[PDB]
This record gives C-alpha cells, structure tokens and sequence, in this order.
C-alpha cells in the first residue's frame, strides 16, 4: 500500500516536473504495486502534456521472480492482467534461480548506481561526474539496505522526509539505546513480528546510516511550502 | 414635453443599464451568425441555388484515442486549477 | 451620427419607396424619382409630416397628367377620376414612419450621445491636455513674428 | 465521539474491528481521527471491502469521508454500478425535489430536462460518475458534488450542464428557498467552468479549441459551447478564448492581422488574390479557393448582392410596372426564388427551431406576400387585381428593406447598438399606452364639447384619434 | 508581422538594430533583448543599471504597446 496524502502527492508531481526540467533518469521498482503506480501515472502525465522537450525516462528494476505472467519471445509480448507498471518507459528484470527471491535485483541496481558515479562526463556543472541523489519515504527492510548500501559507495546524497516509517525514524534523531527508543515508538506493529537478533543488525545498519551525516539530508514540516524538493536536492 | 421627455429618461437609464453589459451581449450574438455562417458548405449566393440541384443529386442516389488524450490532457490543469485555489 | 445616419437612411429609403409606389405610377424623370423618395421623407424627421397620403386634402392643381413640366405627376386614377389609393394604408404608414423616426430613432441618438459624454469626459482633460502639445508645439517652434509680417521674413 | 471510540476500541476483542471502528467514526463527524488512527499504518486496505461504508458516507451527507475514501483507493466506476444508482434514484431520492422536477418538466421544458428527465425516469424503474454528480447536483448538497465533479472526466461540460440544471431549477415557483439555494450553486458551478477554461486557454491553444468541440459520448448529447449558449451564460462566450475561435473561424484562411479594407478591395477587384495584399497563412488557385471559401468574403459578396436586389426591386416597383412583366420584373423573381430556395433550406436544416427567431418569422411573412402580389399581379385586363398587386409588393418592399439593419449587426460599431436598440421595446409600449390615454381623453372632450351626433364613422376615428394623434409633432389642433 | 502590418518608426529602429547583431549604448540595447523576449524581471534588474531611464521606460511602453496588436499568438499579446 501507499499512503498518499495531497502532501506526498505534491512533493513527488513536483518531482517529476523537476525530472523533466533537468532530463533525469528515475530509477524504481517498477511493479504496479503501491508508489510506483502513482510515478507511473505521473510521468504518463507529463509525457501528454507535453510530449517533447527531453521526454522523460523511468527505469523499473524488478526480480523476475515475483511476476505472475512471464512471457519468453525475441517479436512483441502482451502483458496483461507480482504484477509490472505498464506506464514505465523502461524495465530490466534481474535473472536467479527460483521464485521465493526477493532483493535480488539490490545488488546490480545498487552497481549500476556507483557506476554512473564514477562515470565522466564532463558535460555538466558538478565536475562531470552525472549527480545521483538516492530518496526514502516509505519504510521496509529494503530502505535501510539501499541507503546503507548508498551511504557506503561514494556520493549517496540521500534525501528523506519527515513523515513514513523509516523516514520518521531518521529523520527524527539528528547509540544503540535512542535506535531502539525511536524504533519501537515509530514502528508498533512491525517489531511484533521481529526477533531481537537482527533488531541489533539494523542497530548496527543505523550506525553505518549516520556514520556520514553530511551525506544525508531532510526535508522538514516547516519546510512545506514551494520549490522545497529543490531546496533539498 | 411632459410625455415624451420621460421617454428620453426612460431611453436614457436604458442605456446607462445595459451598456456595460451590451459588449457581452453584442458577442454573445457573434455566435450565431458564426454558427449559420460556417455550418452550411458555402459558395457564393447567387450561384448557391446550382449547389441546391447538387443535393437533388444526394436524393438522385440516396473510445478514440485522442480524445481521451485530451481529456487526459484537461485533467492535468483541473488540479492545477485546484492548487490555485487552495493557494489562495 | 454614422450610426444615425445608417438607419434614417434605411426607413427613409422604404417608406419613401412604398409611398411613391402605391400613389403613383410609372415616373420616369430621376430628379422626380429623388425628391420624392428620399427628399420629403428627410423632412420627415423635422417634424414636417409628409402630404399628399390624406385623399381628401389633394387637389389637382399640383399634378402633371404627363411628364411635361416641373410638378409631381398625379396618383393614378380610377374610371370615375378617383384616386385609387387607400387612405387606410397610406394614413397609418405615415403615422408609423413618423413615430419610428421623429421620435424612437432621435430620442435612441440623445441617448447614445449622453451615454458617449458620460464616458469621455473623465478622460477628456486628460485629452485635452494631451492635444494641448501639439498647438504649443507649432507655436513654439517657428520663430514666428506676427502673421501678417510672416511673409517677409 | 472521541469517548465512545476509546471505549470501543480498548477492549481487548475488537482492536482488529478496523470495520466497527471506521463505521462509528463515521456516524460522528471524526474525519480527523479516522485519519490519524485507521488509514495510518498502511496494514490492511482490501480496496473492494469499502463498498458499504462508501455508499453510507454517500446518503448520509459525509463529504469528507467520500473524498477520504477515494483519496485511500476506491473506483468509482468500479463502484458504482446499477444497483447502487438504481437504490440512490429509488429510495435515497428526495420526494419534494421530484415535484420540482416534475413542475420544470411541465412548465419550463427543454432539452437538457428531457434527458435527465429520461435518466431519472430510467434509474426509478455508460458514464456513471456524470450519473452521480446528476444525483448530487438535484438534490442541491453543493459539498459532495465539487468532490465528485474533481474526479471526473470532461470536466468543463460537467460544469456547464450542472449550471443549466440549476438555472432552470431556480425557476420552480414553490419552495422558494430551494430555488435559492439551486440560484446560488448554478452561479459557483458556472464561475468554476469559466475560470477552469480561462487556465486551459492561456496554457495552450489548440488543445483547448479541442475541447470547446467535443460531445462527451453522449454527456447530455451536446458540446460544451452548445451548453454554454442553452443556458445563456454570456460571460462564457464573452472572454478571450473563445472569442479567438470565433473570429478564427470567421476569417477562415486569412489572417486575423490584415486591414479590413484590403480584403475587401480585394473582393471587390477580383483577380487581385494574386498579390502579397492579403495573409493566408491561418499554388495560386489555393489562394484564389482559400480566399473565395472564407465566411467573412462570402457574406460580404452577400451583403453586395442584396443591396443590388433591393436597388432592382426598387426600380421594377416605381419606374417600370406594367400589364405583363418585362424582363426586370423577370429577373427579379428569380432573385426572388433564389432568396425562397435559401430559406427552405434553412428550414430543412432546422425544423421546429427555424420559426423561433423572429427574422425567419418575417422572412417566411415576406416571401408569402411576395407570392400574393404575384397572384394578384397576373390577373391582367383587371385593373383593380393590378393595382392591389402592386400595393402589395410596395407593403413587402417594406419588410425587406427592414431586414437589412439584422444583415449588419456584425460590425464591432453597429453591433451593440442594433442590440441595444432592440431592448427599448417596453419602453416605446409604455410610452404608447400613456399616449393613447391622453389622446382618447381629450379626443372624445374636444368631438364631444364641439360637434353634436356625427354618425359616419371616419369621422370620427379623424377627430377623436387621428388629430391628437398629431398634436404629438407639434401641430397645436385647430 | 508588426513591421509589415503596424509599422512606426521605433519599430524601424528596432528592426535595424535587431537585423544587425544578426549578422554605441549596449544597456539599452540588452533591454531591448529581454523586454522584447517577454522577460518581465531580468527588464528590471537592467533597467536599474540604465542612465536614461525615463527613456528606457517610455520606449519600452511604445515597443510593447506595438507588439500587443499582433493577432496570433494573443498570449504573447
Ligand atoms: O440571406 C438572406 N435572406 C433574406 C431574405 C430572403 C427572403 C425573404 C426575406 N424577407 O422578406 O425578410 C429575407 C434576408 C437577407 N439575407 C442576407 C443576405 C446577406 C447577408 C445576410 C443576410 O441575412
Ligand atoms: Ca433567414
């Protein structure tokens, strides 16, 4: 699910207009489940009112092991009614062994994210280089892998807001005992399924996060009104 | 004098009424003389009477994309429209 | 004053037409087709109301038979040298045309005039004064001697 | 609220009833609440389980429920199929606003009336959100309808029919509070059109002349400029945008930014087309076609053919009328014809609604007593059938040399005065009611304090009417 | 379209100084740039920087009000 109140919905049409006013690359899950379903819609949004000027790009990166229909040609296929977005101009599907495999497709989005950090090219105004900021605003095992994932390669730039799950658990703290304060003050009905096993892991997985504060950034309440995205990206 | 001086009056607040309305009202009638002046196939008057035979001649033998596109298109400036509101 | 003009030109042409139609028959002369047609019907709107349409006030004395000398020719008559035309759709023509332009026609042209005063004249020192340049312009820079004495300089 | 909530949800049983919790917040008014503490989490949304609270929140008034509900995943149409409309329009349909509806179906009838007439008649016994925003505009609710009208589809014309319903809806004599309530709703509803239009226009033209043209599928069965003049709103039609189509259309190929005196030296002087005088740009037979196909050249060539006709009909009436017609009394009843055949057409083209302006009325009166004066006329060797005959035809000059002031109302000067001009009416009658007062008074004084027993009776309609009647241009009665 | 069809003699001006630099007071001429694009901020920003400025102000009223009497494109108008 995805809660989308107004706020969120401003923040991520906002979004997407400043991906077509820069000619960004979107990288997503790219399933028509949830938050990808509403980026989907907007960028088939942006792309009939306009329908020029450096049409924009999303990328969807899924595992291939969660679809229902799966379809083999060389010769067009038919998707129909996991299932996939069919607004995203883009999908790659990562290749494994059987279907009880998730985060399977982490490890070479999370490649190609240092690889287009380390590409050259010069034709910009951040030194070459082609910036990449990375955002969380949900909540999930997979958030705080990705941004430790982020935080650990060079240049995360990682963004969250305010208001989630994980967003609310960062956001609000800037040792092992404030971690588990906040964490089962802003996740109630998630520990309840969770050993305390690997709730040391994701202390462990915090401390790696703000172990570079200057990597990461927030947007605020306060901060609410226009151009906020900009201001933070 | 009495009689007719009023009708002056009367003339005179009719005009000072539905002055400031009467440009809405003068192209508010545009419309249908533009109507009746693009509906018909027309040729010239006189010789539109020929073009009368040529329908004789009509008795003589006798879900679209991209209007949800523009639909879709309408959509984007309705909640445009309705941040401006709320903005206000 | 155009617009005026426009429509005193409208019902003047039918009225003066559809009198000089039925009374008469067959002028021939244009300077007799004119003064006939558009010349009284004009004086129509001084308040002159237009004379030959009563049958009972015409006499013969003013006619022609024929076109041979200056005066309108006559209404054509009857075998019993009546008049043939109606005076009860003569009478009530003149008294329409003499309601709908003596009357509706110059009162509607009062209006728009007041109308047309009550715009301009918020801006019209503003006009004014903005015309005032262009003789202070003139005026200023020749460098002008009295008129008369212009000629020899 | 807030304490039966707290006492309803700590009892140890139904913290899991998310569906006894979110029905009691909704009988309270706690949007809030419901906000913070059941669409929170994200933990259970089935998404098709909402259907009842939907249609609760629907007929008991709770707006901010509705739009909470779409705003957390709920299709309408999906929703909102025939039984629910039918349940709506059967049991949850006012019976008083049914009897409005049946006395403006009897009394003010019209188009748009009839199709919701039919609907509504329908759904008592496919665009179903328009069906709904229909449902909650009658019943004059004014909060669920701007959360239904933001979800739907043609949006512009959505607004137009809600503002022609609710106008007519404001004419309904009884209950006169609900005639207000509908007046002011018709007004939000068409400011809302207006300023929504005015936004697409001024983003992009050609996608808004797009929309200006289109039928919905079958909204009401028309197109929103259509709705836009049946319900007469002329500030609609009066601001720029549509305006620019107009005289787009009216111009046709040339463009707009040409002197006016230009095209029509270039109609008067005809094989001028091949010049750089005129722009075409909105091999040289494209000019000649697309100079000649345009409406604004094609009625000015009217408009010059009907001054030669009027000249013609002025010449055969006074100069040359005889027993048998010449050949300029010949021509002249073809033109004649020419000007019947237009007329049929126009009739053949529109049927009932032809007979509504008053021009095709006097248009239709004028070429049936251009027939009579030809009845009349032929009766040759009968002096007195010649003679009415031409009276006749001098009484027809008269009607169509009036018709010329409503061929030139399209100027931008002459225009709003022969519009004006036609709004005096009550006054001239108000001014010939009081002067036939007078004028019957002191006709009746004067013949009677003079005269004793006159019995002809033109004699007296002479002096009792006809002189005071001329005592009004200044005569002073003798 | 304004100089073939409401031509002036600004206009002449600005048509000559615009067909030059297509192919010596340089403010009023990067004025004449940004008021024409329709920039309506970076105009004042320049402005304030101008010596005539009365003059920059009245010129830049005569060429605009010119230019709203082009038909097509009334946005722009
Ligand atoms: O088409 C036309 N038909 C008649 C007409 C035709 C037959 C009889 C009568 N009539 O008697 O009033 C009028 C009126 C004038 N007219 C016209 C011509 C040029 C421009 C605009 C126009 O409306
Ligand atoms: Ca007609």
């Amino acid at each position: 699910n995805f809660a989308l109140k107004p706020r969120m919905r401003k923040i991520f049409s906002r979004l997407i207009y400043i991906a077509q006013s820069k000619g960004a690359w979107i990288l997503t899950g790219g399933t028509h489940y949830g938050l990808m379903k509403y980026i989907g819609e907007v960028v088939r949004d942006n792309t009939i009112s306009r329908n020029s000027e450096e049409n924009i790009v999303a990328i969807g990166i899924a595992a291939w092991g969660m679809v229902s229909n799966r379809d083999t040609l060389i010769d067009e296929g038919h998707f129909s009614a996991y299932i996939l977005d069919n607004n995203h101009t883009h999908l790659l599907l990562v290749d494994n062994g059987c279907h009880g495999h998730p985060t399977v497709e982490a490890k070479l989005r999370n490649q190609l994210e240092k690889y287009i950090s380390e590409r050259t090219s010069q034709d910009s105004n951040y030194g070459g280089k082609i910036p990449i900021v990375c955002f969380a605003q949900g909540g999930g095992r997979e958030t705080l892998k990705a941004i430790n994932t982020s935080v650990k390669s060079k240049i995360p730039c990682v963004v969250v807001e305010g208001s989630g799950q994980i967003a609310d658990v960062i956001a609000s703290l800037v040792t092992s005992s404030m971690v588990k304060e906040k964490l089962v003050r802003f996740l109630p009905r998630t520990v309840s399924r969770l050993p305390e096993e690997e709730i040391e892991s994701w202390i462990k997985w915090l401390k790696e996060i703000l172990e570079s504060s200057h990597l990461l950034t927030v947007i605020k309440m306060e901060e609410a009104g226009d151009e906020i995205v900009s201001n933070a990206i | 004098i009495l009689l007719v001086n009023l009708l002056v009056a009367m003339f005179g607040y009719t005009v000072g009424i539905v002055q400031e309305n009467n440009d809405q009202v003068w192209k508010f009638q545009r419309y249908f003389l533009v109507q009746e002046y693009c509906n018909r196939l027309n040729i010239p008057f006189p010789f539109v009477v020929f073009a009368y035979f040529y329908m004789v001649v009509k008795k003589c033998f006798k879900f679209r994309n991209e209007d949800n596109e523009t639909l879709a298109w309408e959509g984007v400036m309705k909640e445009n429209y309705l941040v401006k509101i709320n903005t206000k | 004053v155009f617009f005026f003009l426009f429509l005193f030109a409208v019902w003047m042409v039918a009225f003066g037409v559809a009198r000089q139609g039925i009374l008469r028959q067959n002028e021939q002369r244009w300077r007799w087709i004119f003064r006939s047609v558009i010349y009284e019907p004009y004086l129509a709107m001084f308040g002159q109301v237009p004379s030959d349409v009563d049958s009972t006030t015409y006499d013969f004395s003013h006619c022609t038979f024929s076109g041979n000398e200056s005066k309108p020719l006559c209404v054509e008559l009857d075998e019993h040298n009546l008049p043939r035309f109606p005076e009860w759709i003569t009478i009530p023509l003149v008294c329409i045309y003499m309601l709908s332009t003596n009357i509706l026609l110059v009162n509607l042209l009062v209006a728009m005039f007041g109308y047309t005063v009550g715009i301009v004249q918020e801006n019209n020192d503003q006009v004014w004064k903005f015309q005032r340049y262009f003789l202070v312009q003139e005026y200023c820079n020749r460098l002008n001697i009295p008129f008369p004495f212009v000629v020899f300089a | 609220s807030y304490a039966l909530y707290k006492a309803f949800s700590t009892n140890e049983q139904d913290k899991d009833n998310w569906n006894g919790q979110l029905k009691l917040l909704l009988e309270w008014n706690q949007l809030d609440l419901a906000s913070d503490e059941i669409f929170t989490n994200d933990r259970r949304w089935e998404s098709a389980d909402l259907q009842e609270v939907m249609f609760t929140a629907l007929i008991k008034d709770r707006p901010k429920f509705v739009r909470l509900f779409l705003e957390n995943g709920l299709n309408l149409q999906k929703f909102l199929t025939n039984e629910v409309l039918t349940e709506l329009f059967s049991t949850h349909f006012s019976t008083l606003v049914y009897r409005n509806l049946q006395i403006a179906k009897n009394s003010y009838n019209d188009a748009l009336l009839t199709f919701v007439w039919k609907l509504v008649a329908n759904f008592r016994r496919r665009h179903p959100l328009q069906a709904l925003f229909i449902w909650a505009i009658l019943q004059n609710k004014k909060e669920l309808s701007k959360v239904i009208w933001e979800q739907t589809k043609g949006c512009t014309l959505a607004a137009l029919g809600a503002s022609k319903l609710l106008k007519t809806l404001a004419k309904v004599k009884n209950d006169i509070n609900a005639a207000g309530e509908s007046e002011e709703l018709a007004n939000e509803y068409e400011t809302r059109a207006v300023e929504l239009f005015t936004e697409c226009y001024s983003n992009d033209e050609d996608l808004a002349e797009q929309l200006l043209v289109y039928s919905c599928e079958a909204w009401g069965g028309s197109n929103c400029l259509e709705l836009a003049v049946e319900a007469t709103d002329q500030h609609f039609i009066a601001q720029p945008g549509v305006q620019n189509f107009l005289s787009k259309q009216w111009y046709g190929e040339i463009s707009r930014d040409t002197k006016n005196w230009k095209i029509i030296l270039c109609l008067f002087i005809i094989p001028l087309v091949g010049c750089g005088l005129v722009s075409f740009r909105k091999k040289l037979l494209w000019y000649y076609v697309a100079f000649f196909t345009s409406p604004f050249v094609v009625f000015s060539w009217n408009v010059v053919f009907y001054i030669a006709f009027l000249l013609l009909f002025a010449y055969v009436l006074l100069m040359d009328f005889h027993s048998v017609p010449h050949t300029p009394e010949l021509i002249l009843y073809a033109l004649v014809f020419v000007l019947f055949c237009d007329e049929v057409r126009q009739w053949y083209m529109n049927g009932v609604n032809y007979f509504t302006d008053l021009w095709n009325v006097m248009d239709t009166l004028g070429l049936f007593y251009f027939i009579a004066g030809i009845v009349f006329r032929l009766h040759s060797s009968n002096k007195s059938s010649l003679y009415s005959g031409r009276v006749i035809f001098c009484l027809d000059y008269i009607i169509f040399t009036l018709r010329l002031i409503h061929i030139f109302t399209v100027s931008r000067n002459l225009g709003p005065k022969i519009i004006m001009l036609q709004r005096m009416l009550i006054d001239v009658f108000f001014f010939l009611f009081l002067f036939a007062v007078w004028m019957v008074a002191f006709g009746v004084a004067r013949q009677g304090i003079l005269r004793q027993n006159e019995q002809r009776w033109r004699w007296i309609f002479r002096s009792v009417i006809y002189e005071p009647y001329l005592a009004m241009f200044g005569q002073v009665p003798s």
